[PDB]
């Protein structure tokens, strides 16, 4: 993870909604689990941590409990996708991931949420 | 490639203010945490604070109320402003990518100097330490010269305009309650060598502008 | 409120051997697994070695290791290379975004017991013109590290009126050199006759003393 590059650096989502938001890592050979840590964090609360292979959320803030997962099947291509579901109007903000894998690196994402209707 | 510099430091009286600048170079500000780190001469790291990729800023309880950190975005550049400066924050000063725990630390800047002193510049005073000529030789013969009593802390000795070299012992200055300087620089030397060869030590103090070379002849 | 202690302050190794460095901090690291290693050259900035307790930095070789969690880490350096010998520092994260480093190990070359050659310097007349008094002690080219220099004047013992000063590990020998001076009023120096620095080392059988008089 020398770069770690977003599909987008603004999300606009519907409220109730499905969202996923991804940050890229290079993969050359294949996915060493090992040595891989995923971080999604979002105005000091963290949101899900994937380290040894598992997610950890011991540190997890109590509003992502039950709703926030990581797309385990994406990390093989180099994809760690955090997956929020039921999107409400607290979910806007500004989101940061960190990528471990070889290297390390930081990435910020923006989440606006439309009104219901 | 990724580049941090440190700059701002300098002298500065007790209770007086200065600001630090971290000018960075490919890191993304609003993405990267930034931290301040000093080390006083001698001692371990200490953490001063840091700033997060959403500019809220956070600090260790020996500088509360009295360091703030910003940031400037449009000059690639962090700051730690640094009020009611006491002797004890005479420190190198380091501006670090991310956190101290962070994964991506691993870059650290040169870091900057600060000094804190009432003390003026002052060159300094070049004394002797002659050697002994006598029965207890000890194996070979010490002499040296004792810079005494000199402010600020560059200070550069060499033995005969550095054709002298091997056995050359430079110590570490020591900060004296007076505020100035002071070490001794000594060289161990063939016993019988002290009759035939002259031994000079070349003290250069910069921001005095001072040059001095005082020969030490054995006494008997 | 929150410590990380760091023991052996001092470590002596020789190239392929194994050492290890505890890190003991009061309070819980931030997720169990917030501690991060550095190393620490003369002259130089902090290397960033290993991060969340095991994972190396791009380019640090695999002999070093870490591991722990909670309030208990270790960092382990399997066949140490001439690289390696540096201070080593502990860094923990903690909640509430608390950040602290421990006092940090000196991990130095190990080698043979070295005496070290004792001289004594008179104040020269120039300073004594001045005002002031220095004597000056010299310990050369020693190892360990670890030596007693107590000054004596008229056979009193001196406390509170001398510093010493330790050059690093020589390049060449792996000795220590170190200076003890002695400060004293130019008044108070010519009240007292013999002045003795007395010096107790590994490679000295008996302490060995070194003197002038007036």
């Amino acid at each position: 993870a020398f770069t770690v590059t977003v599909p987008k650096d603004l999300y606009v989502v519907e409220y109730g909604s499905q969202m996923t938001i991804e940050c890229k890592f290079p993969v050359e050979k294949q996915l060493d689990l090992a040595a891989l840590i995923v971080y999604w964090e979002m105005e000091d609360k963290n949101i899900i941590q994937f380290v040894h292979g598992e997610e950890d959320l011991k540190v997890q803030h109590s509003s992502y409990r039950q709703r926030a997962r990581l797309l385990k099947d994406q990390l093989s291509l180099g994809n760690a996708a955090l997956q929020i579901t039921d999107v409400k109007l607290q979910d806007a903000g500004v989101y940061r991931c960190m990528i471990s894998y070889g290297g390390a690196d930081y990435k910020r994402i923006t989440v606006k949420v439309n009104a219901p209707y | 490639d990724v580049q941090l510099v440190e700059s701002g430091g300098g002298l500065v009286q007790p209770g007086g203010s200065l600001r630090l600048s971290c000018t960075v170079s490919g890191i993304d500000l609003s993405s990267y945490d930034m931290t301040w780190v000093r080390q006083a001469p001698g001692k371990g790291l200490e953490y001063i604070g840091y700033i997060s990729y959403v500019s809220r800023t956070y600090y260790a309880d020996s500088v509360k109320g009295r360091f703030t950190i910003s940031k400037d975005t449009s000059k690639n550049t962090v700051y730690l402003q640094m009020n009611s400066l006491r002797a004890e924050d005479t420190a190198v000063y380091y501006c670090a990518r991310d956190r101290p725990d962070g994964a991506a630390t691993n870059l650290w800047g040169q870091g900057t100097l600060v000094t804190v002193s009432s003390a003026s510049t002052k060159g300094p005073s070049v004394f002797p330490l002659a050697p002994s000529s006598k029965s207890t030789s000890g194996g070979t013969a010490a002499l040296g010269c004792l810079v005494k009593d000199y402010f600020p802390e560059p200070v550069t000795v060499s033995w005969n305009s550095g054709a002298l070299t091997s056995g050359v012992h430079t110590f570490p200055a020591v900060l004296q309650s007076s505020g100035l300087y002071s070490l001794s620089s000594v060289v161990t030397v063939p016993s019988s060598s002290l009759g035939t060869q002259t031994y000079i030590c070349n003290v250069n103090h910069k921001p005095s502008n001072t040059k001095v070379d005082k020969k030490v002849e054995p006494k008997s | 409120d929150i410590q990380m202690t760091q023991s052996p302050s001092t470590l002596s190794a020789s190239v392929g051997d194994r050492v290890t460095i505890t890190c003991q901090s009061s309070q819980n690291v931030y997720s169990n697994n917030r501690l991060s290693w550095y190393q620490q050259k003369p002259g130089k900035a902090p290397k960033l070695l290993i991060y969340w307790t095991s994972f190396l930095a791009s380019g640090v070789p695999s002999r070093f290791s870490g591991s722990g969690s909670g309030t208990e880490f270790t960092l382990t350096i399997s066949s140490l290379q001439p690289d390696d010998f540096a201070t080593y520092y502990c860094a923990g994260g903690y909640s509430g975004n608390l950040y602290t480093f421990g006092q940090g190990t000196k991990l130095e070359i190990k080698r043979t017991v070295a005496a070290p050659s004792v001289f004594i310097f008179p104040p020269s007349d120039e300073q004594l013109k001045s005002g002031t008094a220095s004597v000056v002690c010299l310990l050369n080219n020693f190892y360990p590290r670890e030596a007693k220099v107590q000054w004596k004047v008229d056979n009193a013992l001196q406390s509170g009126n001398s510093q010493e000063s330790v050059t690093e590990q020589d390049s060449k020998d792996s000795t220590y050199s170190l200076s003890s001076t002695l400060t004293l009023s130019k008044a108070d120096y010519e009240k007292h006759k013999v002045y003795a620095c007395e010096v107790t080392h590994q490679g000295l059988s008996s302490p060995v003393t070194k003197s002038f008089n007036r």
